[PDB]
């Protein structure tokens, strides 16, 4: 089995936020997609990611295979590429995954496999009583903003707009609305208000180079859901559950 | 004496190599350049660095042979004061060696000499089995690349192919080097392994911003030779001893 | 019904950075001819100043001239972490104190921040009145290299007169640092009515210089004979970074 990425630095971004959500993880190198699911250390969010074969350069796989890691480490090698350069990933047993980082030199990494303790993760299936959908950057911005003061991050829905605030001692509130042309689209059906763990958001929050815009989603007593729908097809999908 | 280097900056960084190595170190001025020669507290590490008259430009010495002793912390410690288009002048007395900066305004720093161990110099003198010459990017660029990933460079060569390597119990990092994969300059001899101190080889990295071009010398249980190709014929070199 | 609305979040940050400088409490003072806040050093030696005339705002009203005591920790923390090239800044007066209020153009992202202030009465600006023989106008990069190889010598930076150049030295007789400026090596702008020479701490010219990052127009130095130093900048998008130096001995 082989594929070819042609930009390492994507894969890099989600890894970054898988790393720090999981000490290990497994990329499922299926027939027409790389799979990965991932509840955290904790088992309060779950991150789940797609990348069809239609975004790969070269694509082989016949059979499912596991390739399980050490994220952190994982990360030091996609981290070796500064410009765009190519990843390409195979293998030829069970035992043995061979990376190689192309550039104007070919860094090769025979890498043991890791056998990682997979748990099924029952399925989802969740109504929202609001989604919303606004720039990544911004919501980058938001989260950093709010988080430098609070370790617990409002997110409140409404009508004609969502906001993104902090309600401790100090008080902020990030505002994306229709007018505003911030809120690019509204999916209403109930206000809701919920508060949500800010470390949890700060870990994940490579993932908003992935895409232009973030879908977000939750409600009363609900999980919050990031979607990150990537150019070619990908999905990064954020699940995290709430205080 | 007295000496101008136009290429302040680039000066700068054959130093700030050199202080990674000693702590305390001689300028040898004669009337064909300035020599600095010393051997690391360990042992293992053996520099050269030769600065020729021509490198300069209106070099000046004052007697047969000056011996100039600095502390590699303070003079880097002005030295990290330069500004990218500035030009050095550095000249000497009994007393104190200065330091003189030009370019958006004249600025000197004035350095007391000290005394420095001098009399005992280690001498170096080995046929190599392998030679290589080699862009002194493409080298540095693999070794921070590599510096990361392990407390030990392994290095070896087949059929005029040069290897560098980081092996582990859990995975390998691999760089082919070689004549058609156009990453080489040049290379010939034997085939012949070694390994050598990560820690070591990395803070040669530095001159890049000095050398252009460079050459790699090893063998089965001998030092590594790196030679630094310096304007006009000088030559930073490093004798780093084998495993 | 107070209102101050300033062009740049950022420039107007530079000012607050400036004066929050080894203190996140505030006193901003809202008057007739506009904005101005002060800190003193506790060993009085470093003054720092903002003044922003009205005509210089978008918007500006106040019912009565007021000061306003703050804390800015949070405030500072929280637009660094605001990623905004243009954005516009809005301070309206709330029942309990302030709110800021900065919008982003690109993102669409009003973030509004609540610190709690209490009003007070005006602080009198006032400015040492004394003169200046020297003058020399320059870049905050240019203080900025000066600064730290000051620093690297020594404590005290002595500043002096020659002839149609400004020279600087630092250090004891051991490592001694020596530094020549002139017109268009590297000053803007160059005036010398009569021979000067002063001192100053270089602890205090390192914090001086740091207020004038985010401050990219040119630089104005002045100074004379056991005088303080008056270093002094005006923002792009408008008002006065303003520093005095004590002089020693």
């Amino acid at each position: 089995m082989k594929v070819v990425y042609d930009d390492v630095r994507v894969l890099k971004d989600i890894i970054q936020a898988l790393a720090r959500l999981v000490d290990e993880a497994v990329l499922k190198f299926k027939q027409d997609s790389v799979e990965l699911v991932a509840l955290d250390r904790a088992h309060i969010s779950l991150i789940s990611v797609n990348l069809p074969r239609e975004m790969f350069k070269e694509y082989d796989v016949n059979d499912e295979f596991k390739f399980g890691f050490n994220t952190q480490y994982l990360m030091k090698i996609l981290k070796v590429a500064k410009r765009k350069e190519a990843i390409e990933i195979a293998s030829e047993s069970p035992d043995s995954v061979i990376i190689n980082i192309i550039g104007s030199t070919n860094r090769e990494f025979n890498v043991r496999n890791l056998e990682v303790s997979e748990q099924e993760i029952p399925e989802i299936n969740l109504q929202f009583d609001i989604s919303a959908t606004i720039s990544s950057d911004g919501f980058k911005s938001a989260i950093s903003e709010v988080s430098t003061v609070t370790d617990n991050v409002v997110v409140e829905g409404h009508e004609d707009r969502i906001l993104i605030k902090a309600e401790g001692e100090s008080e902020v509130e990030v505002e994306f609305s229709k007018d505003t042309g911030g809120l690019q689209d509204l999916e209403f059906s109930k206000e809701s208000k919920n508060s949500y763990s800010a470390e949890y958001l700060d870990d994940v929050l490579s993932l908003t180079k992935l895409s232009d815009y973030v879908k977000i989603s939750f409600g009363n007593q609900k999980p919050l859901q990031l979607f990150f729908n990537m150019e070619g097809g990908g999905k990064v999908t954020y699940l995290l559950a709430p205080k | 004496m007295k000496a101008k280097v136009i290429d302040a900056v680039s000066f700068s960084y054959i130093l700030r190599t050199v202080g990674d190595f000693l702590s305390e170190a001689n300028f040898i001025v004669t009337k064909e350049g300035i020599r600095v020669s010393g051997i690391d507290p360990s042992r293992v590490v053996f520099l050269d660095i030769f600065l020729p008259s021509s490198y300069f430009e209106g070099f000046e010495v004052s007697q047969e042979k000056e011996i100039i002793g600095f502390k590699l912390e303070d003079v880097n410690d002005i030295l990290k004061r330069v500004l990218k288009d500035d030009t050095l002048i550095l000249s000497s007395n009994e007393s104190k060696l200065t330091l003189t900066f030009d370019g958006e305004f004249t600025r000197s720093f004035e350095l007391p000499l000290i005394q420095v161990e001098s009399t005992q110099p280690p001498s170096v003198n080995l046929e190599f089995p392998f030679k290589a010459q080699l862009l002194t990017i493409t080298f540095a660029d693999i070794i921070d690349e590599l510096s990361d990933l392990g407390e030990v460079l392994n290095i070896h060569s087949k059929e005029n192919k040069l290897y560098f390597e980081v092996i582990g119990d859990l995975s390998t990092a691999k760089v082919e080097l070689s004549t058609d994969n156009g990453t080489l300059l040049e290379a010939s001899g034997a085939d012949v392994s070694s390994s050598y101190g990560m820690e070591y080889v990395a803070n040669t990295t530095k001159m890049r911003r000095a050398s252009d071009s460079m050459e790699l010398y090893f063998g089965s249980q001998i030092p590594l030779k790196l030679r630094f190709k310096l304007p006009q014929e000088g030559y930073g070199d490093f004798y780093i001893a084998p495993r | 019904m107070f209102k101050i609305v300033y062009p740049n979040a950022k420039d107007f940050f530079s000012f607050i950075n400036s004066i929050t400088n080894v203190t996140d409490s505030i006193i901003l003072n809202f008057t007739e001819d506009g904005i101005f806040s002060r800190h003193l050093t506790e060993d009085k030696v470093l003054m720092a100043i903002m003044r922003i005339p009205k005509d210089v705002l978008s918007e500006y009203s106040i019912d009565s001239p007021t000061s306003v005591k703050l804390d800015v920790s949070s405030v500072k923390k929280i637009l660094s972490k605001a990623s905004s090239k243009k954005a516009t800044i809005e301070l309206t007066e709330t029942d309990s104190g302030l709110k800021i209020i900065i919008r982003d153009e690109k993102s669409g992202a009003k973030s509004t921040i609540y610190i709690k202030a209490e009003k007070g009465q005006v602080e009198q600006l006032t400015e040492p009145k004394v003169n200046l023989a020297v003058n020399f106008t320059t870049d905050e990069s240019v203080l900025n290299v000066i600064a730290a190889d000051v620093t690297l010598v020594g404590e005290e930076m002595r500043i002096s007169t020659e002839e149609d150049k400004i020279k600087i030295e630092a250090g004891e007789e051991g490592k001694r640092y020596v530094a020549f400026l002139m017109k268009d090596k590297p000053l803007k702008e160059l005036s010398i009515d009569t021979s000067a020479s002063s001192s100053y701490s270089a602890e205090m010219f390192k914090d001086a210089v740091k207020g004038l990052r985010g401050f990219s127009a040119p630089t104005m130095v002045s100074f004379g004979e056991n005088l303080p130093m008056k270093i002094d900048v005006e923002a792009v998008s408008g008002g006065h970074m303003i520093f005095w130096i004590a002089p020693r001995l």
